[PDB]
RNA sequence: GGGCAAGUCUGGUCGCAGCAGCCGCGGUAAUUCCAGCUCCAAUAGCGUAUAUUAAAGUUGCUGCAGUUAAAAAGCUCGUA
RNA sequence: GAAACCAAAGUCUUUGGGUUCCGGGGGGAGUAUGGUUGCAAAGCUGAAACUUAAAGGAAUUGACGGAAGGGCACCACCAGG
RNA sequence: CAGACACCAUGGUGCACCUGACUCCUGAGG
């Protein structure tokens, strides 16, 4: 458990929570916006853009192909 | 988890103690955590002894002993036989091998 | 990998046709057709016949 | 074709009296807390309307001295739709086998689970008088009763022992592992059961005891051995 | 455990204690009571008509049973020297 | 070294040994006869075991009843034999010396005896 | 093939039998191979009384 | 309780008792074991209370009567002393008899090569006769016992102080059992005391 | 040393009750937990209790029967304005026939039962049933 | 194919093309692919991407965990 | 309690005595970066991209050990041919 | 217990697989 529940004790609850909650990779990504930064959606859903080359690519094991990929 | 409850002898109630060495493998390690061996013997052994006790006049006297206490490390001990591995149901006994 | 060469695409596409069977009957509309799953499982033939068996099932 | 048989061989003075009649049922048996260990007791008060549910047929082995050795477990759970309710756990050779014993098991383990209302009294019962909790292996199951017309609210393993519990209307929450099956079923089970292990203040009123079928019965039991 | 004014729920009744006041459920082992005869006294030769007293799971695991037993013996009576 | 006897062998010889003691004997070979009669055996050697151990056993049961095995007439004899009378129990032992608490388990009771007194070289048996 | 196997060995066992086993060998499921005993009573393996006690097929 | 002058015990008893070398106890303090004391010896030992060895008795002799059949109360002794013991009480009450091993499963196992069914066990030693008390408590049967001060008291149900270790004095609690077992209900009758001597019980005694 | 009373109080006789154990010794004995325990009493949940008077602070010996399955303490206490008082009985009791949670109100330490007729509200102590 | 409701399908391919949120299929007798056929689910709607919410007692006020799984400051004094 | 254990690691879904500290899958990393203390060596605070459906705990069963007590065989040794 | 106690490194892979219903059916008679 491990907490403080006196009876003044509100303001000592409120900020404990919101400091601890800033730990965790899923939330911590989302709310410092590092996902609009390094990839590109987050921000958008979609997106359209201009074929720059078509790759083959020879995929890493395990399963044996080759994925092709555009980019 | 614990292995050993005692951790090889217990530093209970003692903060700290002083290492000892051990008598043929000079090898620092704490007194109490390690295995410590009273060595009483006699002068000439059982060897000796048959014609000393023979050939000797004049004499009347019962043989002395040679005392030395004895400090094994863990690695040691183990190895020569002065401990061995047990069943860990018996680890939980302290009651040693009689002399 | 990272690779560059593509190689061999629609392989298994380029040696399979397709076929059609066409209708002997239509695929049933709406509500008529979900009136004649419940028929066709259940008031029939009220079930007596065969057991643990699939709509599909070879087993 | 195939047709079933039954026998009955006593070692004890409770097959008796269930075959002579003296128990005319499980009820008695129950309230005396006196073990059984002959499943045609079960079957001669009841034998009709005991469903068996197979939870799980899930395989486990051990290591033999020579490459593998594989074995099936099996899972059973039987009960009436009245209030009563049994699991049974076998690990035979073969998985039809593993089954067999475990309907057996499931029987002679049979237990009674009381019944009882969300707040009402009138219409007889639905639900649990009390909630009550289980605990398998870090699962734990909460039972909460549930008014009319809620149905059951739970995953379908625990569901089916509700059901088959006289439950037909609760809430759950289970806590823990959620990989695990045979735990949540055992856990499920330990929690119906405590139902009757609660003291409610409707079943404060004290009672003079029993003196025992087996005194009671001393003379009649007299076949050849008492 | 009845339901209303008086209406029947329920399967049956349990077992009740005195020496913990803890009920005996639901199929529990180590639960039995202990039925001493009576004696009908003066003229001795046992008379009737059993005194139970019914003996918990619990109370027994605990160890306490033995003392137990004579207390609620001993407080309905009755045995010879009390 | 080999050829210690088997369990097939053992079991037989404490029947035999039971049901057939007056008949029995101490010879292997009037035995090995008495076990073509009293049985069927399938194999000479397997009879020879049998008939051998079972003279084995007759020699060591007319000692008295030896270990693992008993016979019925014996156990009778053994019963009878104990009747035995240690005490008869006071003896009498009346008014002789009992520990200081003992004795006033006597003395509220409506007896009383002598009794022992003072304490001399505590711990007590040491 | 259990179903098969049970109603044979079941049938044989109810006939007159000391003890009976079943066992059918090869391939089953693609490319892997299987054996199954289905067994009932008592069987020996035992010398030469084997050979005039149990009969094979 | 029943006619009840001899019942307050009497100085035959007292005699016995004393004699058999019941009175002694062990040196471990109790809390379970506490109250029937008498008083302690000097220098640890404790005085059982001869009142209390009575009341305790009878309970016990009683519970055994009000069953038409005293087949199905077995008695149990594994200790050397109560063989003979317990082999006297079978043929005088009619109880079921359980001298030597016990063998593990008789009250458990429905496949095995013997059964039987009590309703109460009487134990002389519940920790010589550990085996029957825990597999008691598996199938819901009540069980007395002969407890010194270092017996266990979990799965006892009514205890009666008593050395109940070796000599005299496992043999003559099994004399005084069966004679007042006898008394409510047997031949001896009208609550007064036996014609048979506690020596008939007892051990063997080496022959000489 | 002790920042709530109440708390030890219910503790030591569930700890009594699962033992058998017919006594306890609670201190350091105030008005409130002489309140609760006539209250509790009442309803039959436990037996009578003895005050003994000392200098100290007091002691209380509490005589206790098994038909009560648990008091539980509300600690830090909360306001209950008559709907809170809904919320926690359908969370924290077994159902809403039986049991009653214990407040202190201006009208007097008192069961909620009371406590909804009255319609005044107050601090929560604690439950039991 | 499993989670997942409905193919111990038929032809074709054979770790190739593809499939694949995840677990995993496909290296020749592929119930996952590619077509056909059949069947299932929802039905004028359904699929897909993405934000957020629920499930999640995986942020734990109600209601978390910290001997060993992620986690008690070397220890004490001590003011807010 | 997952167990190993543990009269506390008990009085926790029947969840709540007081107060404090730390954790939120595994790696990147006590690294980067700025600040701070230190003569120095160093100490404190402390990221991200990306990577990946297992990282880990415990017990169970096997296999294996140049770990400890054992046995048995001329497919092993001994004495020898 | 209370005689002697030495170097020695390296090395790869797949298929272990999952459901219940007793006849040789007797076949002169039946």
């Amino acid at each position: 458990m491990g907490k403080c529940r006196g009876l003044r004790t509100a303001r000592k609850l409120r900020s404990h929570r919101r400091d601890q909650k800033w730990h965790d990779k899923q939330y911590k990504k989302a709310h410092l916006g590092t996902a609009l930064k390094a990839n590109p959606f987050g921000g958008a859903s979609h997106a359209k853009g201009i074929v720059l080359e078509k790759v083959g690519v020879e995929a890493k094991q395990p399963n044996s192909a080759i994925r092709k990929c555009v980019r | 988890t614990k292995k050993r409850r005692n951790n090889g002898r217990a530093k209970k109630g003692r903060g700290h103690v002083q290492p000892i060495r051990c008598t043929n493998c000079a090898c620092c390690v704490p007194k109490d955590k390690a295995i410590k061996k009273f060595v009483i013997r006699n002068i000439v052994e059982a060897a000796a002894v048959r014609d000393i006790s023979e050939v000797s006049v004049f004499d009347a006297y019962v043989l002395p002993k040679l005392y030395v206490k004895l400090h094994y490390c863990v690695s040691c001990a183990i190895h020569s036989k002065v401990v061995r591995n047990r069943s860990r149901e018996a680890r939980k006994d302290r009651t040693p091998p009689p002399r | 990998k990272v690779h560059g060469s593509l190689a061999r695409v629609g392989k298994v596409r380029g040696q399979t046709l397709k076929v059609a069977k066409q209708e002997k009957k239509k695929k049933r509309t709406g509500r008529a057709k979900r009136r004649m799953q419940y028929n066709r499982r259940f008031v029939n033939v009220v079930p007596t016949f065969g057991k643990k068996k699939g709509p599909n099932a070879n087993s | 074709g195939k047709a079933g048989d039954k026998e009955w061989l006593p070692v004890t003075k409770l097959g008796r009296l269930v075959k002579d009649m003296k128990i005319k049922s499980l009820e008695e048996i129950y309230l005396f807390s006196l073990p059984i260990k002959e499943s045609e007791i079960i079957d001669f008060f009841l034998g009709a309307a005991l469903k068996d549910k197979v939870l799980k047929i899930m395989p486990v082995q051990k290591q033999t001295q020579a490459g593998q050795r594989t074995r099936f477990k099996a899972f059973v759970a039987i009960g009436d739709y009245n209030g009563h309710v049994g699991l049974g756990m076998k690990c035979s050779k073969e998985v039809a086998t593993a089954i067999r014993g475990a309907i057996i098991l499931a029987k002679l383990s049979i237990v009674p689970v009381r019944r009882g209302y969300w707040g009402n009294k009138i219409g007889k019962p639905h639900t649990v008088r009390c909630k009550v909790t289980g605990r398998c292996g870090s699962v734990l199951v909460r039972l909460i009763p549930a008014p009319r017309g809620t149905g059951i609210i739970s995953a379908p393993v625990p569901k089916k022992l509700l059901l088959m519990a006289g439950i037909d209307d609760c809430y759950t929450s289970a806590g823990g592992c959620t990989a695990t099956l045979g735990n949540f079923a055992k856990a499920t089970f330990d929690a119906i059961s405590k139902t009757y292990s609660y003291l409610t203040p409707d079943l404060w009123k004290e009672t003079v005891f029993t003196k025992s079928p087996y005194q009671e019965f001393t003379d009649h039991l007299v076949k050849t051995h008492t | 455990m009845q339901s209303n004014a008086g209406e029947f729920v329920d399967l049956y009744v349990p077992r009740k204690c005195s020496a913990s006041n803890r009920i005996i459920g639901a199929k529990d082992h180590a639960s039995i009571p202990m039925n001493v005869a009576e004696v009908d006294k003066v003229t001795g030769r046992f008379n009737g008509q059993s005194k139970t007293y019914a003996i918990c799971g619990a109370i027994r695991r605990m160890g306490e049973s033995d003392d137990s037993i004579l207390r609620l013996a001993k407080s309905h009576g009755i045995v010879s020297q009390n | 070294m080999g050829r210690v006897r088997t369990k097939t062998v053992k079991k037989a010889a404490r029947v035999i040994i039971e049901k057939y003691y007056t008949r029995l004997g101490n010879d292997f070979h009037t035995n090995k006869r008495v076990c073509e009669e009293i049985a069927i055996i399938p194999s000479k050697k397997l009879r020879n075991k049998i008939a051998g151990y079972v003279t084995h056993l007759m020699k060591r049961i007319q000692r008295g009843p030896v270990r693992g095995i008993s016979i019925k007439l014996q156990e009778e004899e053994r019963e009878r034999r104990d009747n035995y009378v240690p005490e008869v129990s006071a003896l009498d032992q009346e008014i002789i010396e009992v520990d200081p608490d003992t004795k006033e388990m006597l003395k509220l009771l409506d007896f009383g005896s002598l009794s022992n007194l003072q304490v001399t070289q505590p711990t007590v048996g040491m | 093939v259990r179903r098969a196997c049970y109603g044979v060995l079941r049938f044989i066992m109810e006939s007159g039998a000391k003890g009976c086993e079943v066992v059918v060998s090869g391939k089953l499921r693609g490319q892997r191979a299987k054996s199954m005993k289905f067994v009932d009573g008592l069987m020996i393996h035992s010398g030469d009384p084997v050979n005039y006690y149990v009969d094979t097929a | 309780s029943g006619a009840l002058d001899v019942l307050q015990m009497k100085e035959e008893d007292v005699l016995k008792f004393l004699a058999a070398g019941t009175h002694l106890g062990g040196t471990n303090l109790d809390f379970q074991m506490e109250q029937y004391i008498y008083k302690r010896k000097s220098d640890g030992i404790y005085i059982i209370n001869l009142k209390r060895t009575w009341e305790k008795l009878l309970l016990a002799a009683r519970a055994i009567v009000a069953i038409e059949n005293p087949a199905d109360v077995s008695v149990i002794s594994s200790r050397n002393t109560g063989q003979r013991a317990v082999l006297k009480f079978a043929a005088a009450t009619g109880a079921t008899p359980i001298a030597g091993r016990f063998t593990p499963g008789t009250f458990t196992n429905q496949i095995q090569a013997a059964f039987r069914e009590p309703r109460l066990l009487v134990v002389t030693d519940p920790r010589a006769d550990h085996q029957p008390l825990t597999e008691a408590s598996y199938v819901n049967l009540p069980t007395i016992a002969l407890c010194n001060t270092d017996s266990p008291l979990r799965y006892v149900d009514i205890a009666i102080p008593c050395n109940n270790k070796g000599a005299h004095s496992v043999g003559l609690m099994w004399w005084m059992l069966a004679r007042e077992v006898l008394r409510m209900r047997g031949t001896i009758s009208r609550e007064h005391p036996w014609e048979v001597m506690p020596d008939l019980y007892f051990y063997r005694d080496p022959e000489e | 040393v002790r920042m709530n009373v109440l708390a030890d109080a219910l503790k030591s006789i569930n700890n009594a009750e699962k033992r058998g154990k017919r006594q306890v010794l609670i201190r350091p004995c105030s008005k409130v937990i002489v309140r609760f325990l006539t209250v509790m009493m009442k309803h039959g949940y436990i037996g009578e209790f003895e005050i003994i008077d000392d200098h100290r602070a007091g002691k209380i010996v509490v005589n206790l029967t098994g038909r009560l399955n648990k008091c539980g303490v509300i600690s830090p206490r909360f306001d209950v304005q008559l709907k809170d008082l809904e919320k926690w009985q359908n969370n924290l009791l077994p159902s809403r026939q039986f049991g009653f949670i214990v407040l202190t109100t201006s009208a007097g330490i008192m069961d909620h039962e009371e406590a909804r007729r009255k319609h005044t509200g107050g601090k929560i102590l604690g439950f039991f049933f």
